[PDB]
């Protein structure tokens, strides 16, 4: 059934599962033509497929060439996402194939369910959670690799860097969703907070700064304060 | 014209024959139905005055033998039987007519309703859905489940309707994942029409049989089957033009005949709104669309 606040901790058990988020698959700019009509231009996108237990990310880069000559692109985007997730499962050894795939948007259920027809023991699940994975293109190294791509490409990352050397999956996912929540609500402030101190750097093989345990606590407090504030601004509370 | 005699009517029951039905009181002298039009299938069905659950009945065709009804007080229901002694059968029928204890199948000459409801229904196909090859007639009731239902328990009592599943191995070609799920013309024409049903008349026949089973017995898995076969056509972009025009007639008389107080459970909002208004075939069901709006604008 649907994933929600109650069955949240199921993410960190030892059943392999992946989150799939399709929000950044079909990305446009919207501009005016000479005649004054509005037109779109697609830019490169990505499927954000993530194992919440291990941090392994399978960033499938969607090159704008895939839309060329195609109609109803937003619908096609959902089928392409499923087509690529399918192929990713089929590329993995049997013992690494997920037992569940959780889609962040319910419109993905039917496309994934048809691409996975022959994979009847993999359960495709929706969710009631409001996960911030759209903000993934606010992570500089991810936005960079997507925008530079010249062809379809799969790039693998660990979205938790080395955190699991020291904290649990549960804690690591909570840090990740907090950081992405903040970047989503106010990217400029979120990014200021992360980089302010020029002496905390990001390893070449990492996505986030090499904070000590204490500095993560400060950071996480700052990201929480950011989020609450923006909410008062949104609703006047 | 043919006859179905009844030995007796020992328990109060409402008897139906096709779209007609009569109330019969406990131990009222009732001894059958006469003047039944030869040339179509027919259904004789029952609902006891005491147990308004379990509607049940028998599909039959008078050309396939001499059939009669007889109450069984052990099993507690009216059973259909075959008389093989043709002489002994003309005799009972004559003596019962002579005594005028039989109702006349009450057809208006202007009325083609039953023909329209049963145009493509064949007794031979019914006996493949309701498998019981020792009888020439077929028993159906409110509670029987379908093969597809059983897959998600006693197969002897199963409605072997043709299994339709839009998210199946059968429904989608490898590589046409998106095309076939949006445009079922492949499930419909190649896998079902040319593959399983062989032609549109057998397809239409099972569709019509499913509807009648839902209407007469409130058989829930028949309703499911009827809607599935409607949806498969309406969700195909490429349909023979002869099928579309006949479908509009088929659906029109089915909607026309439905009791008004049953549309709630018998009509699936989603399928109809998709068929009438969202599907490839929204424009091909002019009569079915006109009668649905003037009779059940609520569900829409
Ligand atoms: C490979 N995509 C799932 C699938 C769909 C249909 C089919 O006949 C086999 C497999």
């Amino acid at each position: 059934g649907a994933m929600n606040s109650s069955n949240y901790a199921e993410l960190f058990n030892n059943d392999i599962k992946l989150f799939v988020d399709d929000t950044n698959v079909y990305r446009v700019t919207v501009h005016k033509t000479f005649e004054g009509n509005v037109a779109t231009k697609a830019i490169n996108g990505c499927i954000f497929t993530l194992n919440p237990k291990t941090g392994h990310l399978f960033l499938k880069i969607i090159h704008t060439s895939v839309w060329a000559g195609q109609k109803r692109l937003s619908q096609l985007a959902k089928w392409k996402t499923a087509e690529e997730v399918s192929a990713l499962v089929r590329s993995l050894p049997k013992e690494e194939q997920p037992k569940q795939i959780i889609v962040t948007r319910k419109a993905m259920l039917d496309p994934l369910e048809v691409h996975m027809l022959d994979f009847p023991n993999i359960a495709i699940r929706p969710t009631e959670l409001r996960l911030p994975f759209s903000a993934a293109m606010s992570i500089d190294k991810l936005s960079d690799v997507v925008m530079k791509a010249t062809e379809p490409q799969m790039v693998l990352f660990n979205i938790y860097d080395d955190w699991l050397d020291r904290i649990s999956s549960y804690t690591a996912f909570s840090r990740l969703t907090l950081l992405l929540r903040a970047l989503k609500t106010n990217e400029e402030s979120a990014k200021m907070i992360l980089l302010s101190d020029p002496t905390i750097t990001i390893k070449s093989y990492h996505l986030w700064p090499s904070f000590t345990d204490e500095q993560w606590i400060t950071i996480e407090s700052q990201m929480r304060d950011l989020i609450l504030t923006e909410y008062g601004r949104k609703y006047n509370v | 014209m043919n006859t179905v005699p009844f030995t007796s009517a020992p328990i109060e029951v409402t008897i139906g024959i096709d779209q007609y039905s009569f109330n019969v009181k406990e131990n009222q002298p009732f001894h059958g139905i006469k003047d039944i039009p030869i040339g179509h299938v027919h259904v004789i069905h029952f609902q006891h005055a005491d147990n308004s659950s379990m509607r049940y009945g028998y599909w039959f065709d008078c050309r396939m033998g001499n059939f009669y009804i007889q109450y069984d007080p052990k099993d507690g229901l009216y059973k259909m039987m075959e008389e093989r002694d043709g002489a002994k059968f003309e005799n009972i029928v004559h003596n019962f007519k002579e005594r005028q204890m039989m109702v006349s199948y009450p057809k208006i000459d202007e009325d083609d309703t039953w023909y329209n409801l049963t145009e493509f229904v064949q007794m031979d196909k019914i006996r493949k859905i309701v498998r019981k090859d020792e009888n020439q007639f077929s028993y159906v009731d409110s509670s029987m489940t379908t093969v597809q239902e059983n897959e998600l328990s006693d197969p002897a009592h199963s409605l072997n309707y043709t299994v339709i599943n839009f998210k199946s191995r059968e429904a989608i070609r490898p590589g046409h994942e998106m095309e076939d799920f949006l445009d079922k013309s492949y499930y419909l024409n190649t896998v079902m029409l040319q593959g399983i049903f062989k032609n549109s008349s057998n397809y239409f026949g099972e569709l019509q049989f499913a509807f009648l089973n839902a209407m007469f017995f409130g058989n829930y898995g028949s309703s499911l089957q009827w809607h599935a076969m409607i949806e498969l056509i309406c969700s195909s972009a490429t349909v023979p033009k002869h099928m579309l025009d006949k479908l509009d007639e088929i659906l029109y008389y089915q909607i026309k005949t439905l009791p008004e107080q049953y549309s709630d459970i018998l009509l699936n909002e989603r399928v109809w709104n998709i068929c009438l208004y969202s599907s490839f075939q929204k424009n091909s069901l002019h009569n079915t669309e006109k009668i649905m709006e003037n009779k059940y604008p609520e569900l829409l």
